[PDB]
RNA sequence: GUUCCCGGGCCUUGUACACACCGUAACAAGGUAACCGUAGGGGAACCUGCGGUUGGAUCACCUCCU
RNA sequence: GCGGCCCCCUGGACGAAGACUGACGCUCAGGUGCGAAAGCGUGGGGAGCAAACAGGAUUAGAUACCCUGGUAGUCCACGCCGUAAACGAUGUCGACUUGGAGGUUGUGCCCUUGAGGCGUGGCUUCCGGAGCUAACGCGUUAAGUCGACCGCCUGGGGAGUA
């Protein structure tokens, strides 16, 4: 889901505007910004069949996100995962 | 279900029964679940039902007689 | 048709019962669509409010127990 | 005249309800000699009688289809029901080379350097009536010249 | 008050319950005589016995 | 003028416009305008009425549902041609050559009922020759003897007698239409298009297409 | 997705002709427009117009004859997957002349016999018919 | 008077039938609806339980409210 | 596949009005995950029903219809088998194509004064047009018109088995 007053932060940071959330480099960033809210979901019941297709969705449209930021520009694709920390 | 009419009645008139339930809880715990059984006769009656309701949309333009 | 869900537009409330009391009956039934004019959103509503009134012994569940 | 011809011929059945009857079907097809034809699906207890009502429905249907003299136009299939007859016009063609419940109706409109093979179905009432859907289905070079172009050497030349 | 003696109540209409638009000019109930027309021209409707 | 200030006027909800094309439409719930080609196109039928009247033309006048069926009874008979209010036959055009099976047998039978044994034999049989006799002047005795095949077939609608229309594209003849915007216009070559059957209508409608019919036979 | 714009074209005159209409509307490419100006002096398409800044509306207007389509029989040839290439005298005319092939040439966009009047070869797009 | 009964006829419904009605398992509602999957058993077809589907039949009468 | 209520965590779908990177889109053999019910190993368990089995009969016979009992099982949790009519039998993403009755969930505009009217999206049902087909019929959720990707068939039985 991704809480609100951590939302407008991390987008504030990363973009010029405060709606600026379109941009590659913020796109990719509270796409793991919001499984890292989500980490508090798959650490306990572990069971969930229906958010497993969730995780694997929006993990799915980052990798191709960080694709062609990677074939884009490398210096702000090296920046993105210097600013936050998402390679590892 | 609780029927009285005060005393002038000599009669029983258990049409609340009927308009409660009566025959409704039974149908389904009276016999085993079978679970997907009525829904399948639920779609035949249906469309035999809305075909009656086609059927008045027919009558409607002639019916010249 | 009713005036209940007309002039009663926004979320029907249960602190007052007597409004739900319009559409169930005094055997502990909850009213159906076809009847009053209501679309399901009023009707779901209602759906909400009753089931909680009846763990809270405000409604009661069958007639008698 | 306008040339008479039979092309399909059976044996079908009505069965009643005290023993077996069968009834006879005809197809026939006319034709002048020009690309006027007509197809006439006739059927009763017996063949005669049923060849005569195909002549019926066949001067009924007669229709009318330009040529270049012997030859044809342009290539093009025929649609129906499963068939899928295609017809080379081919100037000069040698002689028409098409093939049975097919052949004796080109013959009858005046259409003899031609070629043709019938595809998809198998039925002689589908395929002749495939070839027919490919006569309406031709646009003579005048009528292309009247759709677009407005000149014939404009289209072709 | 008869439809097949006078008829429409409503504009253009036949009393028997088939023609009710106003597209209904003329046009009877076959069973019942109802000629869809102006109930205005039913303060016009006379009859006999 | 405007055409009973309603020519265009009022159309049934169940129109169902695929018809919607030609009509242009200014709808009032249910709809109601066929405005346009409705219009301009009433000159165009006098047009070929007067055309294949030169050709010396028979007009089959065929307004069936009592909404026209006395009007065409006058429209025909006040000129000359033959018409259909009663019951149309489906097959008055293509059954039409085993029809005249029929009118050849009316054209013995109103002989025989005149100068043969109309009355020379039992009451009973005599009043066979009666009661049959009116049984083919009702609803075959509009046409009685055409002869001469009907060159303009006339349809009351596309709405109710599309077969009419049907068999007339066996000739290929002009085929003349009243329709509404809930019709399909599938070889008509002149429609008409307006509102439905009226008698109110087909008075001003019908009575105005005989009479330029007889513009062609001078 | 709308992957190829030339063929999702051709779809909305195909089922233009099956919706009796006289002037359809799309997004345009030059080629699209070059198309249509090819067909105008061919007299298959009449009038086209370009109006439009970011969204470039070109319009066509189509044409019947007798109630007949002019376009029946028409089809992408160089589809994305196999894309036909044709010489100078491999060059098939369609209908043996009773119809066009709009081919993608080396001086743009023109028909079979044009190309064979420019005295190259190319990308036979579509059969017009 | 047509509900009882014997025969005839019209309309409709259903059939893997038209060669045309050791155990009946399917096809009429086969008088226990059919079929697939899972486990087990029984001389043998298949049976029982569970989930699903329509490649299924009639929705005809007897009693109560304007 | 799943119907009582609620608490904790949380997913998918959609809509009014704007801001943006600027095709970051789709499918895909080997692979992985979910995977009704059932069987089994293990710890709890048993009201109702119910394989194997005993008994009374319809019967020429009953290990079958029915009934009185009754074990596996039915239920909860951890794994294996990784199977189906897992079938409106309709693979998935995008684009295009006259309407009515509905059902169901939001919003914008107007006197929501009142049980409404005119538009915009998702899912789904019935009647139909353009179209296709052997027919039945599907029909904006298509069996219609295309592009893209994977799998499958070449008569059935043998056998979807060793």
């Amino acid at each position: 889901s991704l809480s609100t007053e951590a939302t407008a932060k991390i987008v504030s940071e990363f973009g010029r505007d405060a709606n600026d959330t379109g941009s590659t480099e913020v796109q990719v960033a509270l796409l793991t910004a919001q499984i890292n809210h989500l980490q508090g979901h798959f650490a306990e019941h572990k069971k969930d069949h229906h958010s497993r297709r969730g995780l694997l969705r929006m993990v799915s449209q980052r990798r191709k996100l960080l694709d062609y930021l990677k074939r884009k520009d490398v210096a702000r694709y090296t920046q993105l995962i210097e600013r936050l920390g998402l390679r590892r | 279900i609780k029927v009285r009419e005060n005393e002038p009645f000599d009669v029983a008139l258990r049409r609340f029964k009927r308009s409660c339930e009566k025959a409704g809880v039974l149908a389904e715990v009276r016999r085993r679940e079978f679970y997907e059984k009525p829904t399948t006769e639920r779609k035949r009656a249906k469309a035999s039902a809305v075909k009656r309701h086609a059927k008045k949309l027919a009558r409607e333009n002639a019916r010249r007689t | 048709f009713c005036r209940f869900t007309a002039e009663g537009v926004q979320e029907i409330d249960y602190k007052d019962i007597a409004t739900l009391k319009n559409y169930i009956t005094e055997s502990g039934k909850i009213v159906p669509s076809r009847i009053t004019g209501t679309r399901a959103k009023y009707q779901r509503q209602l759906a909400r409010a009753i089931k909680r009134a009846r763990y809270l012994s405000l409604l009661p569940y069958t007639d008698r127990h | 005249e306008l040339q008479e011809k039979l092309i399909a011929v059976n044996r079908v059945s009505k069965t009643v309800k005290g023993g077996r009857i069968f009834s006879f079907t005809a197809l026939t097809v006319v034709g002048d000699g020009n690309g006027r034809v007509g197809f006439g699906y006739g059927k009763a207890r017996e063949v005669p009688a049923a060849i005569q009502k195909a002549m019926e429905k066949a001067r009924r249907n007669m229709i009318n289809v330009a040529l270049n003299n012997g030859t044809l136009q342009h290539p093009v299939k025929g649609v129906h029901t499963g068939s899928r007859v295609f017809m080379q016009p081919a100037s000069e063609g040698t002689g028409i080379i098409a093939g049975g419940a097919m052949r004796a109706v080109l013959e009858v409109a005046g259409v003899h350097n031609v070629l043709a093979k019938a595809y998809g179905s198998t039925n002689p009432i589908n395929v002749v009536r495939a070839t027919i859907d490919g006569l309406e289905n031709m646009n003579s070079p005048e009528m292309v010249a009247a759709k677009r172009g407005k000149s014939v050497e404009e289209i072709l030349g | 008050f008869c439809a097949r003696i006078f008829g429409p109540v409503k504009d253009y209409e036949c009393l028997c319950g088939k023609y009710k638009r106003l597209k209904h000019r003329g046009v009877i109930c076959e069973k019942c005589g109802v000629e869809v027309t102006q109930t205005k021209v039913r303060r016009e409707r006379m009859g006999h016995i | 003028m405007l055409k009973a200030g309603v020519h265009f006027g009022h159309q049934t909800r169940y129109w169902n416009p695929k018809m919607k094309p030609f009509i242009f439409g200014a709808r009032n719930k249910v709809h109601i305008i066929n405005l346009e080609k409705t219009v301009p196109m009433f000159n165009e039928a006098l047009a070929e009425l007067n055309k294949i009247a030169s050709r010396k033309g028979k007009i089959l006048f065929v307004g069936t549902k009592r909404a026209a069926s006395e009007a065409v009874k006058d429209a025909a008979l006040s000129c000359d041609q033959f018409f259909v209010n009663h019951r149309w036959l489906g097959g008055m055009l293509t059954n039409w050559k085993t029809v005249r099976q029929s009118i050849k047998r009316l054209k013995d039978l109103e002989t025989q009922s005149q100068d043969g044994t109309f009355d020379k034999l039992t009451k009973k049989e005599a009043l066979m020759r009666t009661r049959e006799l009116e049984k083919l002047e009702n609803s075959l005795g509009g046409i009685k003897d055409m002869g001469g095949l009907p060159d303009a077939l006339f349809v009351i609608d596309a709405d109710h007698e599309h077969i009419a229309i049907k068999e007339a594209n066996n000739l290929g003849i002009p085929v003349f239409a009243i329709v509404d915007t809930n019709s399909d216009p599938d070889g008509v070559d002149f429609v008409i298009p307006g509102n439905d059957d009226a008698i109110r209508a087909v008075t001003l409608y019908l009575g105005a297409v005989a009479a330029t019919v007889r513009e062609g036979r001078s | 997705s709308m992957q190829d714009p030339i063929a999702d074209m051709l779809t909305r005159i195909r089922n233009g002709q099956a919706a009796n209409k006289a002037a359809v509307t799309m997004p345009s490419s030059k080629l699209k427009v070059a198309i249509a100006n090819v067909l105008k002096e061919e007299g298959f398409i009449e009038d086209f117009k370009v109006e439009g800044d970011t969204k470039p509306e070109l319009e066509l207007t189509l044409k019947y004859f007798q109630g007949k389509a002019v376009v029946e029989s028409i089809q992408r040839v160089s589809r994305p997957g196999l894309r036909i290439y044709k010489r100078k005298d491999e060059l098939p005319k369609v209908m043996a002349g009773l119809g066009i092939a709009v081919v993608s040439t080396s001086k743009g966009v023109m028909t079979d016999r044009a190309a064979r009047q420019a005295g190259l070869g190319g990308e036979i797009i579509c059969y017009v018919a």
